[PDB]
């Protein structure tokens, strides 16, 4: 194949996305499944390793050996507060070499260990092949994304994953940047412009400030929670039915795990409904011991069981306005990241906390920062 | 009668998850006529046990893929004057189940 084009790929940690500035527009990458976006997963069986998709779907038949969240490990040493608290959470293993972490599984019958570097190279070369097998030319240069709050360690470590992967990291760039760069906030002209990013998604919550003077970027504050996302709003909802099964059939679902994911899964499919539509109809036959659960949730009954966790998003907002020095009046650009910025209600009160400031919302809030990543590309090649 | 041409949409739909639940039965078959073989076999009673348990992988293969049907079956909204696609709807949900079943009995008699 003949030399491609520079891309743009969002690392993220759940999901990873890869762009290319193209025909004067940037061209999200769809992966050998039509999937826009894929899980940052690499499992490990007795027979073979893989990768994305593959690996998320086989997360319930092998769940110690399917490795996701390495980027809550890359670059952070094993004692760090955050391995610590994370591990108990994680089906894998995690294990300390000389004072790091490393992801321990059992791979074609024998015990191997991989550092977060090397898990995240696996996803990486995933996203180099998705962005080779759509272009059909060979793909080197690349711009990836980190988090603004990620350190000397933990960028090294995402730059590494670059390298081991046969890339070439043009630039290692903030995701609220690459989210800035994306809708052009780096282009007004003007005086300084300053930037609040408003990132839910990925099972993280990222809210930045940015400030813009001839395109140059200055991270002001990071604020926010590092386990708010979608899943905490589909526990909500699988709990109001729960409870809900009990009023009605006098019935525990809840001990029956394939009863309980059958609910879940009904539940993030209504939630994402409801983005759209004010009702959700949900149908599941037999259910639990028989019994048929045709149901239906309103967006205002969605939105009352998750008040406090949406409401919560606001905090986050305010302490980045206080480490900024900033006033809420004095953000000229308010930018959404993450699928779960599609939530209404999550949208009127940003917009009411800012007194009716429109939103930047246009481009998919999941391949927002692979966007401004390849547009980056673009510019750097 | 009253039979739509909008129905036969939905039991289109039915008739190629039926087709995926019998593919998926065939592996569980598969898996009973192996699972016997190593039982009825000439295998001594300890190779046995590591040969049956070499089975654990494709049982659970057989579960997650019938899990995955079932959460496609749960994406369909029927109204209630389709009448013959919730009468599909609910015969494949109970065929489903019984195989989940004979699934079970399989993964609580090997890997022990
Ligand atoms: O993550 C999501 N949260 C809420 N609504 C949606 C999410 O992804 C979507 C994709 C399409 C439509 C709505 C949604």
């Amino acid at each position: 194949m003949s030399k491609g084009p520079a891309v743009g790929i969002d690392l993220g940690t759940t999901y990873s996305c890869v762009g290319v500035f193209q025909h004067g527009k940037v061209e999200i990458i769809a992966n050998d499944q039509g999937n826009r976006t894929t899980p940052s997963y690499v499992a490990f069986t007795d027979t073979e390793r893989l990768i994305g998709d593959a690996a998320k779907n086989q997360v319930a038949m092998n769940p110690t050996n399917t490795v996701f969240d390495a980027k809550r490990l890359i670059g952070r040493r094993f004692d760090d507060a955050v391995v610590q608290s994370d591990m108990k959470h994680w089906p894998f293993m995690v294990v300390n070499d000389a004072g790091r972490p490393k992801v321990q599984v059992e791979y074609k019958g024998e015990t191997k260990s991989f550092y977060p570097e090397e898990v995240s190279s696996m996803v990486l070369t995933k996203m180099k092949e998705i962005a080779e097998a759509y272009l059909g030319k060979t793909v080197t240069n690349a711009v990836v994304t980190v988090p603004a709050y990620f350190n000397d360690s933990q960028r090294q470590a995402t730059k590494d994953a670059g390298t081991i992967a046969g890339l070439n990291v043009l630039r290692i760039i903030n995701e609220p940047t690459a989210a800035a760069i994306a809708y052009g906030l780096d282009k007004k002209v003007g005086a300084e412009r300053n930037v609040l990013i408003f990132d839910l998604g990925g099972g993280t919550f990222d809210v930045s400030i940015l400030t813009i003077e001839d395109g140059i970027f200055e991270v002001k504050s990071t604020a926010g929670d590092t386990h708010l996302g979608g899943e905490d709003f589909d526990n909500r909802m699988v709990n109001h039915f729960i409870a809900e099964f009990k009023r009605k059939h006098k019935k525990d679902i809840s001990e029956n795990k394939r009863a309980v994911r059958r609910l879940r899964t009904a539940c993030e499919r209504a939630k994402r409904t409801l983005s759209s539509s004010t009702q959700a109809s949900i149908e599941i036959d037999s259910l639990y011991e028989g019994i048929d659960f045709y149901t239906s949730i309103t967006r205002a009954r969605f939105e009352e069981l998750n008040a406090d966790l949406f409401r919560g998003t606001l905090d986050p907002v305010e302490k980045a306005l206080r480490d900024a020095k900033l006033d809420k009046s004095q953000i000229h650009d308010i930018v959404l990241v993450g699928g779960s910025t599609r939530i209404p209600k999550i949208q009127k009160l940003l917009q009411d906390f800012f007194n009716g400031k429109e939103l930047n919302k246009s481009i998919n809030p999941d391949e927002a920062v692979a966007y401004g990543a390849a547009v980056q590309a673009a510019i750097l090649s | 009668g009253s039979n739509s041409p909008q129905e036969e949409v939905e039991l289109k739909k039915l008739k190629h998850l039926e087709k995926s639940v019998e593919k998926i039965a065939d592996q569980l078959e598969e898996l009973n006529k192996e699972l016997t073989g190593i039982q009825q076999g000439f295998l001594p009673k300890d190779l046995q046990a590591e040969a049956l348990c070499k089975l654990d992988r494709r049982v659970k293969a057989t579960i997650e893929q019938f899990m995955k049907i079932l959460e496609e079956i749960d994406t369909l909204i029927l109204p209630e004057n389709f009448k013959d696609s919730r009468l599909k709807r609910k015969g494949l949900v109970k065929k489903v189940q019984a195989f989940l079943a004979e699934c079970d009995t399989v993964e609580q008699n090997i890997c022990q």
